[PDB]
């Protein structure tokens, strides 16, 4: 996997490739690695497909039950639940999750949760095997308070490089835009992003 | 095993070969890999034969009780959720690899489940040892907006690819067509392209050939 | 395998089974396990087939070269020591052999040498070698006397292989008999266990464990 | 532990069991009785892992004795053997299995027949005319195949048994310090003191 | 760690008649669950009316056949074009095989031909050089399926004369070339049914005083 | 130390015209040592026959377990259990021990008393059902039995002819396996008579 | 004893009525890292043979040098080096097959799978495979790595047996090969979009096509797929 | 290694080095062997131009090769030691492999073979 | 192989060596002589790995016999023991070492004294009044410590040796089928036939 989430002026955008693998075979070339845990709290999944699916299902259940009693949860609260599962079951999990959501008070927020189960709040986050190849690029190019179109280009150019170098990454580039306007899904095909 | 699933206009079709192996030995030349979870939700299973049969029957049982409890026709996502949570709990020790398909009040659906509990969505899928031969065909000939008869042709062709090219797969092609608004039609031995040729000789022995030491009538009655 | 050879009043009896196995697969029921080295010398085979077959035929070539060079038939002791010194050179390499070099010469008389692949070389009167050796020993020891007749000695050798063939899963097929006298070795036929077991059961009244 | 034999003849069952108890490079004892009386007409010899053997034997003995008192009746050899088998069959899938092999010789008073059962530590039961556990079988079975007849007397059986012990004493690597022989018949259990 | 061995599947079969001898072998070549070739012959005319097949790890098989073929050539050069007898060939092959006792050729070798009395002859070898003349031998992946059938039909094992109370055995007799080919074809169709590594095509090589003939038959390709 | 091949043994079943046959060898051993030549591996519960190969202690245990369960079935149902139903019972019971299994290879055989239809079935050690029109095989010489049955078998054999075919299949398969043999038993089964024959075979 | 470092993936090929076609992508992978993109894995020998190589690239470059040297050595004291005594495909293969087996037999293999495709002097099509183990085989269609699992099933639908070879034109044959390369790009995680293709025809000779690209790809259906 | 062919044929078909070695034997002190009905006796000459000798320690002319075989010689004394040593080693080697002492014919055949080898080997006389 | 003992007394050295040759669960021979005469007044017993033992013993025998013929003189027991030690000391750092333990009993004719040397497979030499190899020492040494005196006769030494064999036959696990006893003194080597 190559995944990333990036805060910007109007909120936050999540981005991901669509490749799932068993060794060198591509079991699914159109995977959806960006998943909904709440109306405007989404996560990017990396590591084991089974583990991250099971975790995301449990978190969605917890936040649904939270909403029934206490109303809309914060993005921090969502990241805390992800952490609790990842930390307490660190011995039996291979999950690298990026949590991203939009509050109206807090605007766009990004929390990354690596293997150990630690929580790190950041302006933008990258993760997955293909992220290694773009640390240099992303650090040099990221700016705070970007526009929607700039952030979309930043993610598209970043994942394009990650996909190019990482064999475990490829297919289409899916994106999910989280703002006060609502939720928008974007897709970008090889013919476009490969020749960037 | 080679098993496939293909989505079309008004529903979904799944198919499978009919070979069961025991190492390099063909244990069953005409086994049924297509399983009924509910009347209009069917399952194709690769991997450990006892695990696919057992997990399909258990979830099928719980789906029936759930259907009766809710007074509703069962949904594919319910079977999908129950299967994946069961398999995940056992950490891949239950070696069931399933293609789940069917129609319900929500619409037509096609999923695959792996032994560790991960699920995928698609318009065309293949699992088993012959999945690469099958997926090669599916990737070559699949298009959007397939008809019923086109999907059956594509599915069976993807199974045939496994039959001929994979040593794990062979014999016949079973098909199940699940169309919306209609009863699901299970087509057992839809194709039989591996009939055994006439033998060169009858091996009927003259009566008395086998040497016998003792005879005795066995009592089966009470 | 089950192979035996014993010494007695009338010379040497040598008896072997004819089964070959690869794990639990019965590969052959008709294997010759006695190697004819010359009119006066015999070699028995147990362990790895190729090892035994290859090196015992090789032994025959060395014995032929001895009698060409020395104008005299090789002694049983010298023949057995050629084989034992050879396998000792390969000690540790993984050869698998349990052999018996039997023969009669003027200076020695009837003589039996046990030779195995870890270099052991032993002169003796009675030896059983193979996976079913213990079964053969049981019958052979309990019925052995030095004063046995040629007829009775042939039968006891045959009957001992049958005992092992029956109990040991890796022994069977048929029995090959050999008698070694002052004049040389004499072949006393191939005896299929299929027919022989029932024939012996009926006539001797033994093997009551088996459903008649 | 090591050598335990059994021979069923016309009218009795004869059990022979080695006397040696060895630990490391020392024979600690040369007069060990590797048997327990389960009931007046049922005897069990045993061999295997140290501690387990006697612990298992005595546990079975207690249960059979308990049954006898409760019902004021002696269980058949067949019934006792089945009980023993099931206990071993349970054991093999326990956390720590009993590593014990047994022979059960008994005289069924209802059938007026002697019976010999061979049971290994897995719970594998067979009724036999003659039986053995461990390496002993590799010598004795082929010998008995030849010399055994079903209509033999108790005296003929003891001579047949002497033949087995002689063969073992000739070809076995270890010194097992001879055997204790016991006979089970219509009159119960008794020990042969001079063997 | 590098593993120098592999398994290429397939199976071979040799039968001997009165004045002839056949050596059959399937033409399928595999690795794991993939087919490499549907027609890759592994039975070879080596000259001097000696046919040979070395089944198992094909790279060792080809190396052996190549070395024996070359051995026949040098036998002619060194001994005034003398015909290499089947028994002499067998002994020579033992030394080829045992020469690599501590890094063996991973093959079952069978050779066929006529002996010096004109009568049919089949020799079989283990991987390190042990050999034995027989009327009958199956080798390779499906050897354990075919061999017991041959015991029953060629050597009439476990067959008694009807009515004779299991006292008189069915007498041994030579089989005609027609009858032998019937048995070979049936042996391979059966083996193809139940063993995954066997199929595609059957190639028989018949050996009479007149030379070496060939016959080819189709086998199931699943 | 491979549980399924310590003791040895084989079972085979076939179908014919209005009949079924099931056969097994008699050997019980401890690796190389032959121990008993009277160890039958076929059992029955009413008209339903069950053969079991593999680890002998589990063979014994399962027989006693299915006798247990079929006896309670008959008491509550007030009828004998049929082959199709029994097959399902065996599968359920084996899979109950999924992660601590019995090391066995069972085979069901019998004629349904209502329909008259011949029925056979086979299983792996954890409960997978294997149904067949023709034949089922099991044991240490299963490869041999597969080869014999595939060549010798034809459909719709009369009871007398079917006996010859199944017996030759078992005998010749057993002779190529070290851990199988030492005697054999065949069960011919018609609608309302069952003949049991002991075969003469080589004792090595 | 080795382990492969920089590797090349599938090589695919088939026969057709007048000759043979062979193809392989231009990638040099370093584990999961798609390190090198300008790697040619098809190497022509003369005007009648093309050797396609997958596996370790350092070893591929060694083999390149051997073939190059073979051409030089054949030209020595050979007036008919460009005529009757030119290097045939069968000569080049047997040489490589010999080397591969000798190296496995010394427990120090060239970590490769190799397909030699060409046309003989008498017009006959030549297509044979050899790998690190020294295993050789021939078939109407041949493929290495993931090609063996995905390409062969597609190519065998065109040429299933011998009799199907005369009935197969160069247009039909190349179409199938190009299609197979697309499928491999969908499914092989160590493949690239850029590849080379070579045709050896008994009439038109050797045609070597560089810098080809996989195209006409179906990705549009991906937008409809949501969640798991 | 020194390779020169020292023993070679001459035009008349003689090997002069072998023939000149016979002249060395002719110079050596006389040795005689006589075998009776139940014994063999070996007699040897010792030249008397050497007084003040110590006969306790001086090498004896007759040497034991084994407990049952003896060897006397005529010619170069130093050369004889090499043959005797080789013969003694072969004697023990024969006992080790054949489990029987050498025959006199066999021991002779060996010694004679050693002598022959030195007549068509390079670098040696 | 297994049991080899040695006792030096006033005027002789006595070597006892077990007769059994065992391989697997079978005693193949019960009359094996585990010794070689190196010279008229020197005897070597041996025990260890199969094949190695006899191969080594005979190789030493050949070398000592070769020396005797060459020099027309018998090497001293001390000189023979040193030669043997060095051969084993070379062996231990070879590709495949000889796994053989030896006792060398000799009578030095120049000193008119009996001598006993114990050498293990590593090449560890010691001169001793009494010696043993393997597990035998664990019983015999403490027994000899008590009963041994330096001025004993050959007859007293044999009785002392009977005491050792009896103790071994009582407490050793394996049946070693008794011993062959040989005596080395001023008159050479001779075997006791009734032990
Ligand atoms: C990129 C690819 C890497 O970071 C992404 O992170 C994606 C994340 C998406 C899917 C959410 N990761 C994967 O695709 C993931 C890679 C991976 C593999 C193994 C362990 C951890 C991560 N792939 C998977 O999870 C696949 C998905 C299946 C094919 C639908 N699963 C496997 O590869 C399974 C996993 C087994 C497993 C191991 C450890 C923890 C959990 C599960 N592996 C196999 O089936 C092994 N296979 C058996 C047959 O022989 C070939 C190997
Ligand atoms: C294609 C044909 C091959 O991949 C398919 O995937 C099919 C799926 C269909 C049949 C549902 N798979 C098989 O046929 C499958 C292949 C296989 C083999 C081994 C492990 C996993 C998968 N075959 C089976 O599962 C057979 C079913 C029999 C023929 C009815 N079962 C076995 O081979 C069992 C496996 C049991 C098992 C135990 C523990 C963990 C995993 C699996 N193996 C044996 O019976 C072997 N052995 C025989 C002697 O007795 C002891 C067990
Ligand atoms: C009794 C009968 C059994 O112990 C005897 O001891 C006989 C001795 C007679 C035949 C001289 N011994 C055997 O039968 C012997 C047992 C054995 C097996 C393997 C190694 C050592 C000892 N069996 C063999 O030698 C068989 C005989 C063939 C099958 C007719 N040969 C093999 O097992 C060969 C070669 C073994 C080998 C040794 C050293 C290096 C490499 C290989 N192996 C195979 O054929 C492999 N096998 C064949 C079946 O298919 C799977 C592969
Ligand atoms: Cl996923
Ligand atoms: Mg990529
Ligand atoms: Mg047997
Ligand atoms: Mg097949
Ligand atoms: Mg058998």
């Amino acid at each position: 996997t190559s995944i990333m989430a990036v805060t910007f002026k109007d909120g936050v955008i999540l981005g991901a490739d669509s490749r799932t693998t068993t060794g060198a075979y591509i079991a699914n070339r159109v995977t959806d690695k960006l998943t909904r845990v709440h109306d405007k709290i989404w996560c990017c999944r990396s590591g084991s497909a089974a583990d991250t699916q099971a975790i995301a299902d449990i978190v969605q259940y917890h936040l649904e039950l939270y909403t029934s009693q206490y109303g809309t949860p914060s993005t921090e609260t969502a990241a805390s639940v992800f952490k609790e599962l990842c930390y307490e079951n660190k011995d039996n999990l291979t999950a690298g999750i990026i949590v991203a959501g939009y509050d109206d008070k807090n605007k766009g927020e990004v929390y990354t949760i690596p293997l150990g189960g630690s929580v790190h709040k950041l302006p933008y986050a990258i993760a997955g095997s293909g992220s290694t190849f773009i640390y240099g690029y992303c650090d040099k190019n990221f700016r705070e308070n970007m526009s929607k179109e700039e952030t979309v280009d930043f993610i598209k150019h970043s994942l394009s490089q990650a996909i190019k170098w990482d064999g475990s990454s490829g297919g289409v580039i899916r994106m999910v835009v989280l703002t006060a306007a609502g939720v928008e899904r974007l897709i970008f095909y090889p013919d476009e992003y490969e020749q960037l | 095993t080679t098993i496939v699933g293909v989505k079309f206009n008004n529903g979904v079709v799944i198919a499978a070969d009919t070979r069961s192996t025991q190492g390099p030995i063909v244990a069953d030349k005409n086994c049924a890999k297509l399983h009924r979870i509910s009347p209009k939700i069917w399952c194709a299973g690769a991997g450990t034969a006892a695990d696919t049969e057992a997990v399909t029957q258990l979830i099928g049982s719980n789906i029936e009780l759930h259907s009766l409890y809710t007074s509703r026709e069962p949904r594919v996502v319910s079977a999908l959720q129950m299967l994946k949570q069961h398999l995940f709990k056992y950490q891949g020790h239950i070696g069931a690899y399933l293609i789940v398909a069917g129609v319900d009040p929500t619409g037509s659906h096609l999923f695959s489940i792996h032994a560790h509990g991960s699920t995928d969505v698609g318009y065309y899928l293949s699992l088993g040892s012959g999945s690469l031969a099958a997926m090669a065909v599916l990737e070559s000939h699949w298009k959007q907006d397939l008809t019923k008869e086109e999907a059956i042709k594509l599915a069976s062709d993807a199974i045939q690819a496994g039959i001929w090219n994979d040593l794990g797969s062979g014999s016949n092609v079973d098909v199940c067509v699940m169309e919306i608004g209609k009863d699901a039609e299970y087509l057992r031995n839809y194709l039989t392209p591996n009939v055994r040729e006439e033998k060169q000789k009858s091996y009927k022995f003259p009566r008395g050939t086998t040497a016998v030491l003792k005879e005795s009538i066995v009592n089966i009655c009470d | 395998t089950t192979t035996l050879a014993f010494r007695f009043q009338g010379g040497i009896i040598v008896a072997v089974d004819s089964r070959a196995t690869a794990g639990n697969w019965v590969a052959s029921q008709t294997v010759k396990k006695v190697i004819e080295i010359n009119p006066f010398l015999l070699g028995t085979m147990a362990g790895g087939t190729a090892d035994c077959q290859f090196w015992e035929t090789w032994l025959g070539s060395q014995c032929r070269l001895h009698e060409l060079r020395e104008k005299e038939r090789i002694s049983v002791a010298a023949a057995s020591k050629i084989l034992s010194n050879l396998v000792y050179q390969y000690k540790g390499a993984g050869l698998s052999m349990g052999t018996m070099i039997c023969g009669y010469t003027r200076k020695e008389g009837p003589t039996i040498y046990y030779v195995d692949s870890d270099g052991t070389r032993l002169k003796g009167d009675i030896f059983c070698v193979g996976s079913g050796q213990t079964f053969a020993y049981g019958v052979l020891d309990s019925n052995y006397k030095w004063d046995l007749s040629v007829e009775d000695a042939l039968y006891l050798g045959k009957r001992s292989i049958l005992a092992a063939a029956h109990r040991d899963a890796y022994s069977g097929g048929s029995v090959n008999l050999y008698h070694v006298t002052e004049d040389g070795w004499i072949y006393h036929g191939n005896h299929d266990v299929g027919e022989l077991f029932w024939k012996v059961k009926e006539e001797e009244g033994s093997f009551n464990n088996v459903i008649g | 532990m090591d050598i335990i034999l059994g021979i069923r003849v016309q009218d009795s069952v004869i059990l022979a069991s080695s006397k040696a108890v060895t630990r490391g490079i020392s024979v600690l004892k040369d007069s060990d009785d590797k048997t327990r009386q389960l009931s007046p007409h049922t005897l069990m010899s045993f061999a295997g892992e140290a501690g387990d053997t006697v612990q298992f034997a005595e546990y079975i003995q207690a249960n059979i004795q308990l049954y006898s008192i409760r019902e004021d009746y002696e269980l058949s050899p067949q019934a006792v053997s089945s009980f023993v088998r099931q206990e071993l069959a349970k054991s093999i899938r326990s956390r720590r299995p009993y590593q014990v092999n047994v022979l059960i010789g008994g005289y069924d008073k209802k059938k007026n027949k002697p019976e010999l059962y061979q049971i290994d530590y897995l719970g594998t039961k067979v009724e036999l005319p003659y039986g053995a556990h461990g390496y002993s079988g590799f010598y004795t079975f082929s010998l008995l195949d030849h010399h055994y007849r079903p209509d033999m007397t108790t005296e003929e059986g003891l001579d047949l048994l002497k033949l087995c012990v002689q063969e073992l004493e000739k070809r076995m690597p270890m010194d097992f310090k001879g055997v204790i022989v016991k006979i089970v018949d219509k009159d119960g259990i008794r020990q042969v003191d001079d063997f | 760690q590098f593993n120098p061995y592999g398994d290429n599947g397939g199976t071979i079969l040799g039968i001997a008649g009165e004045d002839f001898a056949v050596l059959a072998g399937d033409t399928r070549n595999i690795t794991d669950y993939s087919i490499n070739s549907r027609y890759e012959p592994k039975v070879f005319d080596c000259g001097d009316n000696i046919v040979m097949s070395a089944n198992g790890f094909a790279a060792d098989g080809d190396a052996l056949v190549k070395r024996f073929k070359n051995s026949v050539k040098w036998y002619h050069f060194d001994h005034n074009d003398k015909k290499l007898s089947i028994n002499s060939a067998a002994r020579n092959i033992q030394h080829l095989l045992y020469g690599k006792r501590f890094f063996p050729y991973y093959v079952h070798t069978i050779i066929a031909g006529l002996d010096e009395d004109g009568k049919g002859a089949v020799y079989s070898f283990d991987p390190v050089g042990s050999y034995e003349r027989e009327q009958c031998r199956a080798g390779g992946a499906a050897a354990s399926l075919i061999m017991p059938f041959l015991d029953n039909q060629v050597n009439f094992k476990n067959q008694y004369e009807p009515g004779t109370n299991g006292k008189v055995k069915k007498p041994l007799k030579y089989l005609s070339v027609e009858e032998v080919i019937k048995l070979v074809r049936d042996s391979f169709t059966s083996a193809t049914e139940r063993h995954i590594q066997v199929g595609d095509g059957l190639e028989i090589l018949i050996v009479t005083k007149d030379g070496v003939r060939k016959e080819f038959y189709e086998l199931k390709r699943d | 130390s491979d549980p399924s091949s310590i003791n040895g043994g084989i079972v085979v079943a076939m179908t014919g015209k209005d009949c079924v046959a099931i056969a097994c060898d008699l050997r019980l051993g401890s690796q190389s040592l032959g121990v008993s030549n009277k160890f039958e591996k076929i059992f029955h519960y009413g008209h339903v026959f069950l053969g079991i190969t593999g680890l002998a202690t589990d063979v014994t245990t399962l027989n006693e377990m299915f006798r247990y369960k079929t006896n309670l079935y008959k008491l509550k149902e007030e009828r004998a259990i049929e082959p199709e139903t029994f097959t399902q019972l065996v599968s359920s019971s084996l899979y109950e021990r999924r992660f601590g299994p019995y090391f066995v290879g069972p085979v069901v055989a019998g004629i349904n008393s209502k329909s008259g239809k011949p029925f056979i079935a086979g299983f792996d050690l954890i409960g997978c059902i294997d149904e067949a029109k023709d034949f089922i095989v099991s044991g240490t010489a299963s490869d041999q039995l597969f080869g014999m049955c595939e060549s010798l078998y034809e459909p719709n054999l009369e009871p007398e002819d079917l006996f010859e075919t199944i017996s030759q299949a078992l005998l010749n398969a057993a002779d190529r396996d070290a851990l199988s043999g030492w005697g054999a038993v065949v069960y011919i089964i018609k609608k309302d008579e069952v003949v049991k024959r002991y075969l003469k075979m080589r004792q090595d | 004893t080795q382990q492969p470092i920089v590797t090349g993936t599938s090589v695919i090929s088939m026969k057709y009525d007048n000759g043979v076609i062979i193809a392989a992508d231009n990638l040099g992978s370093y584990g999961s890292l798609l390190r090198f993109n300008g790697v040619e894995r098809l190497i022509p020998v003369g005007d009648n043979t093309v050797v396609g190589i997958s596996g370790d690239i350092s070893d591929m470059q060694h083999i390149e040098r051997l073939l190059k040297d073979l051409v030089t050595e054949n030209a020595y004291d050979n007036p008919l080096a460009d005529a009757e005594e030119a290097l045939e495909p069968s000569y080049i293969f047997e040489y490589l097959a010999t080397v591969m087996y000798q190296r496995r037999s010394k427990m120090n293999p060239l970590w490769n799978a190799i397909i030699v495709a060409g046309v003989q002097s008498n017009g006959d099509q030549f297509l044979r495979y050899v790998n690190l183990l020294g295993v050789t085989y021939s078939s109407p269609t041949l493929a290495t790595g993931f090609g063996a699992h995905m390409a062969n099933p597609l190519l065998r639908k065109v040429v299933d047996r011998e009799s199907d070879i005369p009935k197969t034109t160069v247009q039909v044959a190349e179409e199938a090969i190009v299609n197979a390369m697309r499928v491999l790009y969908y499914r092989d995680a160590r493949s690239s979009r850029n590849f080379s293709l070579a045709i050896i025809d008994k009439n038109t000779g050797l045609t070597f096509k560089k810098n080809l690209q996989v195209e006409n790809m179906k990705w549009d259906f991906a937008k409809d797929i949501k969640g798991y | 290694g020194y390779d020169r062919a020292l023993s070679i044929f001459s035009p008349d078909g003689h090997i002069f080095q072998v023939e000149y070695a016979l002249e060395a034997v002719k110079r050596g002190t006389c040795a005689v062997g006589v075998k009776g009905k139940n014994c063999v006796v070996l007699g040897c000459e010792r030249r008397s131009t050497l007084k003040l000798q110590d006969t306790r320690i001086t090498p004896s002319k007759v040497s034991k090769i084994d407990s049952h075989v003896v060897l006397s010689f005529s010619g170069l004394n130093a050369d004889s030691r090499i043959l005797i040593e080789k013969a003694r080693v072969e004697a023990q080697s024969h006992r080790l492999t054949l489990e029987d002492p050498v025959t006199v014919e066999y021991l002779t055949r060996y010694v004679a073979g050693v002598q022959q080898r030195y007549t068509q080997s390079g670098g040696v006389r």
